[PDB]
């Protein structure tokens, strides 16, 4: 087994940045090792192979360095569609073993969240279950407190969220959080409120609706 | 470029078998000079290797991950390779990458999604997000796509006309033991006139499919 470490775990760098990943070998593989992107929702896709070259269609913004037991995957300008895991992977003899994953984020300028809020539905209610649903749209950074409040009471265990991929154009998250509960008890409280805390928000924005009006 | 597409598998009890297969073309020479590949990917993880097979279908490694249970093959006259795999685990729940590794052929297929559980499958109950206080000179409206299993659903707006502005979250695992999911798409307010937004929800491993209009409140 041929063991590979791969730095960083993750990073966060700017539009136009160069970012270099590096991937260390425990023997010797000379200069059998490839690096690939990997796209949220998307195979593995290959950008670089024994070590240097760069497959063809890959933008030059992507090259691929060292030997020996160790290598640099650099890329000379991140570019907003390069929101991805990285991962090396040696190619000199089984079993095959990859690095760990680099995660790459894009950092941008801070954009505070729209937050939009959705009652349960009638036909949602006509079987008994009543969801709640917050929509932190178009947010940078990542970072969120997103707090449930039923008239008032925080809620605790009875709610999930749920975040998409940074953009791959203007580099911004939308997030959603679900609170759910049974028509019994959704029966007995006046307000529902999720309550939004965010970089870009000097003070948390709390939306709310009182149950049906 | 060669492309490889993977059939199989799905949801499978602990202990049982699914088989995964995968044509490939594109290859510059025949199918039958190229060693090949399966790699899979966990929920929450990386890559690992899975195994691997010789051009004439021997010989063949495998990770001790799934050393015994699983077997490689390979159908020359017909361009396919397949992942017979018997003893299904828990941690066998992945997505499976045929995957062509020899270098100047690089290629992996989109990936098959395998699910060993005793939970058995279930298709969703979709309930709309409606348009309202969602709200400025925008509206936000949506699909509340709700207990359903295994992965995956897809979720269209008007039959693909729709893309724009469209966010499809990635689905959570309930307590219960099912998924939910939220599709959501930002559309100039004045529109809800008006315009119809009917969301199409789409559980293959139920033979499920709903359509919904969403509408305003």
């Amino acid at each position: 087994d041929i063991q590979m470490t791969q730095s960083p775990s993750s990073l966060s760098a700017s539009v136009g940045d160069r970012v270099t990943i590096t991937c260390r070998a425990s023997q010797d593989i000379r200069y059998y090792l490839n690096w690939y992107q990997q796209k949220p929702g998307k195979a593995p896709k290959l950008l670089i192979y024994v070590a240097s070259s760069l497959q063809s269609g890959v933008p030059s913004r992507f090259s691929g360095s060292g030997s020996g037991t160790e290598f640099t995957l650099t890329v000379s300008s991140l570019q907003p569609e390069d929101f991805a895991t990285y991962y090396c992977l040696q190619v000199y003899s089984t079993p095959r073993t990859f690095g760990q994953g680099t995660k790459v984020e894009i950092k941008r300028t801070v954009a505070a969240p729209s937050v939009f809020i959705f009652p349960p539905s009638d036909e949602q209610l006509k079987s008994g279950t009543a969801s709640v649903v917050c929509l932190l749209n178009n947010f940078y950074p990542r970072e969120a407190k997103v707090q449930w409040k039923v008239d008032n009471a925080l809620q605790s265990g009875n709610s999930q969220e749920s975040v998409t991929e940074q953009d791959s154009k203007d580099s911004t998250y939308s997030l959603s959080s679900t609170l759910t509960l049974s028509k019994a008890d959704y029966e007995k409280h006046k307000v529902y409120a999720c309550e939004v805390t965010h970089q870009g928000l000097s003070s948390p924005v709390t939306k709310s609706f009182n149950r049906g009006e | 470029e060669v492309q490889l597409v993977e059939s199989g598998g799905g949801l499978a009890k602990p202990g049982g078998s699914l088989r995964l297969s995968c044509a490939a073309s594109g290859f510059r020479f025949t199918f039958n000079n190229y060693y090949m590949d399966w790699v899979r990917q966990a929920p929450g993880q990386g890559l690992e290797w899975v195994s691997r097979i010789s051009s004439s279908g021997d010989p063949t490694w495998y990770a001790d991950s799934v050393k015994g249970r699983f077997t490689i093959s390979r159908e020359n006259a017909k361009n396919t390779l397949f992942l017979q795999m018997n003893s299904l685990r828990a941690e066998d729940t992945a997505v499976y990458y045929c995957a062509s590794l020899t270098t100047g052929s690089d290629s992996w297929g989109q990936g098959v999604l395998v699910t060993v559980s005793s939970a058995s499958t279930k298709g969703p109950s979709v309930f709309p997000l409606a348009p309202s206080s969602k709200s400025g000179g925008t509206a936000a409206l949506g699909c509340l796509v709700k207990d359903y299993f295994p992965e995956p659903v897809t979720v269209s707006w008007n039959s693909g006309a729709l893309t724009s502005g469209v966010h499809t979250f990635p689905a959570v695992l309930q307590s219960s033991g099912l998924y939910s999911l939220s599709s959501v798409v930002t559309v100039p307010s004045s529109s809800l006139g008006t315009q119809t937004y009917i969301c199409n929800v789409n559980h293959k491993p139920s033979n499920t499919k709903v359509d919904k209009k969403v509408e305003p409140k």
